[PDB]
């Protein structure tokens, strides 16, 4: 209850890679009302990725089981994986919407918490249908562009939380929005500015910037 | 091969 | 509710990495009161070896750091682990010996289940205390050997259900009874009489029984 | 290295 102990423990879980103890830990945490450090938004996002990555892992073996069989037990497994996906998906945008975003005292921060509110309705959008699929998409365009802005006047274009963001829109464009000359836009806008300043980055920070430099690249020679 | 977000090569 | 769904369920949870979906599908399929083939007793056994494989790598890491420390934290996050897979291992014994063992046909089946409970005891003696870890050690060591003995009348040495049983009772000689005479005793003679035999193996037998034996051998090493 | 049971070497 003390938020002290709730980080001490989310941090455990990571260790023992249990990481939806570590987001229940995290959510106790953020609903405290205080910032989160750079190391606590870091926990947060570790640990709700892991929940909902094994969540969409499961949806798309069993989404693609359902379309090739096209009894009910796909569909209604299906179903079950789908409902605990979105149930995650929310209980992460209420806290963002909630605390995270609006409490945030930096520029910084804010990309970090919008970008997250783009993904988290990015990955509502992935098993959408109908009025809510219109809804979400809305709603992910707007979290990602205001990140977007943001983050071309606080960050530099190698800024990996800058590259991060920008790859991950351009990411909803083209598999969500169904926009692939907005996507292979930005990417391609990204990749460019960001090489131009490679040559001034050191070993480490190269390495962070190139790393999703190199899924930029991927994307742009899957898309083209 | 498929889109690729952030993070997904570690 | 029907058992071919459950057992359909199983199957598609197995695909998605659901393995604690998986295991209550299959609890449910047991419960229905007939016999496992081959197939289904190999998906009951993987679902639960995952979920409670999971608790079980959570639990070493956390007791580690409990007792390097050595707040309350630590301490109560791995009793609540503890307390999980406690859990755990007692719904899966509760089917061996509410259904698995006792409605068996044959001596195969027997032994892989007489196995499963030696293993599934073996699991809560590794986190018991006093009088209850007393009472499991005793448990595990009368299933084990009772699978033994079933296992030298019915099945030959390179077996490889014959080999898993024999290189776990040895692992439960060692680590859990504190009897390393025995441990060492046993792995030996199971692997001297198993390599007895290899020569007569084809392709894929071999393998089987050699992955089996590289533990034994593994074990040996470290144990002398 | 540590004490090795069926199955943890797949
Ligand atoms: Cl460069
Ligand atoms: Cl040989
Ligand atoms: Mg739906
Ligand atoms: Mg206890």
């Amino acid at each position: 209850m003390e938020r002290a102990s709730l980080i001490q423990k989310a941090k455990l879980a990571e260790q023992a890679e249990r990481y939806e103890d570590m987001a229940a830990f995290m959510k106790g945490a953020v609903e405290k009302g205080e910032e989160l450090s750079c190391e606590e938004r870091n926990l947060l996002s570790v640990a709700y990725k892991n929940v909902v990555g094994g969540q969409r892992a499961a949806w798309r073996v069993l989404s693609s089981i359902e379309q090739k069989s096209n009894g009910p037990e796909v569909r209604e497994y299906r179903e079950k994986v789908e409902t605990e996906l979105q149930g995650v998906c929310d209980t992460v945008l209420g806290l963002l919407d909630s605390h995270l975003i609006k409490e945030a005292g930096d520029a910084e921060s804010r990309v970090f918490y919008l970008k997250m509110k783009g993904d988290y309705y990015r990955y509502l959008a992935e098993v959408a249908t109908g009025d809510d699929k219109k809804r979400i998409i809305d709603s992910a365009r707007s979290a990602y562009q205001e990140a977007m802005d943001i983050s071309k006047k606080e960050m530099p274009p190698t800024n990996p939380i800058r590259l991060g963001l920008a790859l991950n829109f351009s990411v909803f464009h083209y598999e969500i929005a169904n926009s692939p000359e907005e996507a292979i836009s930005l990417a391609k806008t990204t990749f460019d500015e960001a090489m131009a300043d490679l040559h001034t980055l050191s070993e480490d920070s190269y390495k962070d910037s190139t790393l999703i430099m190199q899924l930029l690249r991927d994307n742009l020679t899957l898309w083209t | 091969l498929s889109s690729s977000s952030c993070g997904s090569n570690s």
